[PDB]
């Protein structure tokens, strides 16, 4: 939880934290946004179709 | 039809490796369904 870190340390360790939460949920996001566009061409296939 | 266990490649017998890379959720689960999705299509593709 990002509000728990914020709260709990001053932004010396915070922004470490704060790194490596960023570091994890941006390749979250970047395995969703190429598995949507992976999956967006097959379906682009088969409306071709 | 490849299939790679996720946990084993990563963290080989080792359980502190196991839990730490628990901290990183359901990337494994990602790339196992994914694997499986892709032997699924193999299997239907030679079918059809």
């Amino acid at each position: 939880v990002l509000n728990d870190i914020l709260s709990r340390l001053d932004p010396p360790e915070a922004e470490v934290q704060i790194d490596r939460l960023i570091t994890g949920r941006l390749q979250s996001l970047q395995t969703y946004v190429t598995q949507q566009l992976i999956r967006a061409a097959e379906i682009r296939a088969s409306a071709n179709l | 039809k490849t299939s790679v266990d996720c946990t084993m490649y990563i963290c080989g017998d080792s359980t502190e490796c196991s839990n730490l890379l628990l901290q990183y959720g359901s990337f494994c689960t990602q790339l196992n369904r994914a694997l499986t999705g892709i032997a699924v299509e193999q299997d239907k593709n030679t079918q059809e």
